[PDB]
């Protein structure tokens, strides 16, 4: 329990967050997506998801500085006759690679999509559109959307929901980063990755899909540099 | 001044010496260390993650996530085995591109146990028995359970845990083994088997799939730091 | 059997090579003096070796070997050259000539090389302006706020790794024959400390960031039921 | 002699060395020291001394002694800014120049508090509270008195005192900020509003001036010594 | 809960103390206070509304 939020479990690297605000610092549920047989993965940002919740979005948006750990509550319930396996990652400083030729171009728009996040893709492709460029994410699945092996990515810390045995995992994330404190607005500190290790199943049914539903509850939060309201741009 | 003789090597640049030199920013003030989660030592703590491997390399398979999947099906017993993986951590190419064999490529001797982990992924009313087993080099590779059974083996009832860790323990005539594929260093055979058939019920998915982790156990080390041949310039 | 090899420290007991910087001396199509933007982005080896990890904090010895030939056959002699590599830090000038009052250097660290010495080496303490290196920022240094036009800033890049540049020039007057020089750079980090380790590099760099274009089918074929 | 052996930077010349030498004229009998006022141990002593700010940097006024001066009138209340600063105390053209601006541009590394005086030099009949505001950085620069009262701020009666000093505390995301126009390290904004307006009786001037000091404060520290670009030689 | 023992879910029970509009979707509800409700783990699920007045007693 936290705050008047209520309800195996992970310790990112072992160590619990700590201080070096308090209500809006509880457990807020974003919106759910939709496993199916063809999906390729999920991604979110944080605290980028959580910018729109509550009092903490209004914390984040009216502080110069901020820092927060996270618990991250991953819910997908099946029936025994289900199989699948999801795996559930947080990474550190979670890089996304492009779209175009150029180096670096995605946008701050669709760097910061916010609660809904993003998905993988299956495969690469080059935005071609020079006069209106996307500049959005191409991140792949078996890439892990950086260049790197997905396979590699159980070196972060992660959790599996595979569906014959359990129906959540939960992620306690400490505040990491190279500063005591940053710009929540500017940087991004964790990132949680989604992927289906395992395809979903149901038996004689190329129909079936299932929710996942994510609960992410800030903890230890600060908020420094109180001054007037932050209002991004928007696309 | 003091007399002094310039032996052999005086003025060269060795690339792995070790060395004082003067500093280029006197009485800087360098900003103090914070303590951030995850600090690693030793190169070895990653190369002990599990990760997982691409078992299946095939045309259709390879760089997709469908090269992580191991098909199991409900058919009916046989002997035939079910994967065949030789004990070559940094030249297998399924075992190459793991984070272990990654941090092997970056060196040429290692020794120490594997852990492979085999994560069943079927629905809860499956069942069956699998034989997991590691033969020691020197025989013909084994092709069916009777060959299999006579090396180290393990008993994997998946009804009974979804997860399964064979320990392949250190067993070399030398004291390290190459990171590159040798005869002289060979390293053994892993292979699977169905010990029974998996069985389902009616209403029930018919194919499944099986993931394998790999390793590193609290005894591995390696020795003599080298350039990798994963990364090139062009 | 030990595990002292496989340190961090051991890791990175390297000298690697991250620039070639080209000089020409030369009477005034030639280049004259070079700057470099410090960085180990420029090759690839180093690069994939650090970014095992998120963050890292270490000393840099910095290692300089240098080579110069003549560029035309029986062209004539020339006398043994000196060059000046001059530190730049952020905000400092930067020189736009040859002969410009910059390389006077009355504030900049500088290093002046005798051809034929040994490579010359200096070395650097932890510099980060944060409490370590970052090699990886998942942010932006501006946020575009509402109002402005079409905060425009490139993803990924920070002020965090702005070093400064070095400064390369041959102090000698110019000889009535060409002459053409590298200045190999080769950095090595040390009493290091690294966290939050990542999976290694698998396809091709692409920039300075994680962005890939190319090589994306790294893995070869291999049967499921072949040793 | 005794054998040894030279390692890489042999006969370099680094001009941050820091080596001995030969005396060129030794048994030189030195003439002893003097106690001199006003000597000096650290360049920060001279960053923490109060020097006026060139804020009116217009066209007509820049380079000039107007350049120091800025007007206020007895007109009726309103929330438009007085004056408005960038807290970029090496890059901002307003406060480069100034003692503190000029230490600072022989760094590359600054951090700590800053102390901005503001004296009112009008008539001894003349009232008027101001409103002085720091807001750090990452939102819209205030641009009336509503946004500008969210920051950190202090009210100014004139009446009561000629002088005022608001100090900005250090509040950065790094642990130092550059010396140059950077947005990672931007260190936020500094205004002056009307609380309420400036009022005189009769035969009395309607037009004043202020006048702005800036200086450090002594948790003031600066790394990474350089070379400035506010000297140059043709 | 009174499915069969082969079903499965979350459900979300929320109270919202007075002041504000009604929540009309789970986005308003997460809010206030709530518990998650796992019918596979268990039945029965019980969420304590504690007293939360301005005024020392509420009228019938
Ligand atoms: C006087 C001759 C030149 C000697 C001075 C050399 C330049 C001073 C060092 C600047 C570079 C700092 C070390 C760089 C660290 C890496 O770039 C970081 N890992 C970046 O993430």
């Amino acid at each position: 329990t936290l705050g008047n939020s209520t309800i195996n479990s992970v310790v990112a690297y072992g160590r619990w967050p700590e201080y070096i605000a308090v209500a809006a610092c509880r457990f807020y549920t974003l919106d759910t997506v939709t496993w199916r047989k063809e999906s390729r993965g999920w991604w979110w940002k944080l605290p980028d998801a959580l910018k729109d919740m509550g009092l903490f979005g209004q914390n984040m948006f009216y502080h110069y500085l901020g820092r927060a750990g996270y618990t991250v509550h991953v819910q997908c319930n099946a029936s025994k006759f289900h199989q699948g396996a999801l795996g559930v990652f947080a990474v550190p400083e979670m890089c996304l690679a492009g779209d175009s030729t150029t180096h670096m171009f995605t946008k701050y728009e669709n760097a910061n999509p916010g609660e809904k996040g993003g998905e993988f893709k299956g495969s690469f492709t080059l935005d071609t559109n020079a006069t209106n460029p996307a500049r959005n994410f191409c991140p792949v699945d078996y890439l892990f959307g950086s260049g790197v092996l997905a396979g590699n990515a159980f070196v972060y810390p992660h959790q599996i929901i595979n569906l014959r045995t359990n129906n959540c995992a939960t992620l306690v994330l400490p505040y990491v980063n190279s500063l005591s404190i940053d710009s929540m607005t500017k940087h991004n500190n964790w990132g949680i990755a989604i992927l289906p290790l395992a395809p979903l199943d149901f038996a004689t049914e190329s129909s079936t899909e299932i929710p996942i539903t994510l609960t992410i509850a800030p903890m230890c939060c600060e908020f420094n540099g109180l001054r007037n309201i932050t209002v991004p741009r928007t696309q | 001044g003091l007399p002094v003789l310039n032996t052999p090597g005086s003025n060269q640049y060795l690339t792995a010496d070790n060395y004082q030199s003067p500093c280029a920013i006197p009485e800087f003030d360098v900003t103090p260390p914070i303590d951030i989660p995850g600090e690693v030592r030793n190169m070895m703590e990653l190369a002990e993650i599990d990760t997982m491997i691409p078992l299946n390399l095939t045309n259709q398979r390879k760089n997709t996530m469908d090269m992580y999947r191991v098909e199991l099906n409900d058919a009916a017993h046989s002997d035939t085995p079910i994967l065949c993986l030789s004990l070559s951590p940094a030249s297998d190419p399924r075992l190459a591109h793991t984070m272990l064999g990654e941090i092997l490529n970056y060196y040429t001797h290692w020794a120490g146990s594997l852990k492979f982990t085999f994560l069943f992924c079927g629905s809860m009313m499956a069942t069956g028995k699998l034989l997991v087993s590691y033969a020691p080099p020197g025989a013909e590779a084994p092709k069916s359970r009777k060959e299999a059974m006579l090396g180290t083996h393990v008993i994997w009832d998946i009804g009974l845990q979804s997860s399964c860790t064979m320990v392949v323990p250190w067993i070399s005539n030398t004291t390290y083994r190459l990171t590159i594929n040798d005869s002289f260093t060979e390293g053994g055979y892993i292979s699977m088997f169905y010990q029974t058939r998996v069985v389902v019920p009616l209403s029930t998915p018919r194919k499944m799939d099986i993931l394998g982790f790999v390793s590193a156990c609290n005894d591995f080390s390696v020795r003599l730091l080298r350039d990798t041949t994963h990364i090139s310039q062009e | 059997r030990t595990r002292s090899e496989s340190t961090v420290e051991s890791f990175f007991a390297r000298g690697a090579c991250v620039a070639i910087i080209e000089v020409d001396n030369d009477a005034p199509a030639s280049k004259l003096f070079s700057i470099w933007k410090i960085t180990y982005k420029d090759t690839v080896q180093l690069r994939r070796k650090l970014e095992f990890f998120t963050y890292s904090r270490f000393d840099m010895e910095l290692t300089f070997v240098v080579t110069s030939n003549y560029t035309d056959a029986n062209n004539g002699h020339a006398l043994n050259q000196v060059y000046q590599i001059m530190y730049i830090p952020p905000g400092a000038p930067i020189p736009g000539k040859w002969n410009d009052y910059t390389w006077q250097t009355s504030s900049n660290p500088s290093l002046f090389y005798t051809y034929g010495a040994p490579p010359a080496r200096i070395s650097v303490p932890y510099v980060g302006i944060a409490n370590a290196y970052s090699h990886f920022y998942d942010g932006f240094a501006k946020v575009p706020l509402a109002g402005q036009a079409s905060g425009d800033s490139l993803y990924g890049a920070a002020s965090l790794n702005d070093f400064g540049s070095l400064a390369v020039r041959v102090v000698n007057d110019h000889n009535p024959t060409k002459l053409t020089s590298k200045i190999r750079v080769y950095m090595k980090p040390k009493h290091v400390r690294v966290w939050c380790p990542r999976p290694p590099r698998a396809v091709p760099y692409y920039g300075p960031g994680v962005d890939y274009k190319d090589g994306l089918a790294p893995l070869p074929e291999k049967g499921l039921t072949t040793y």
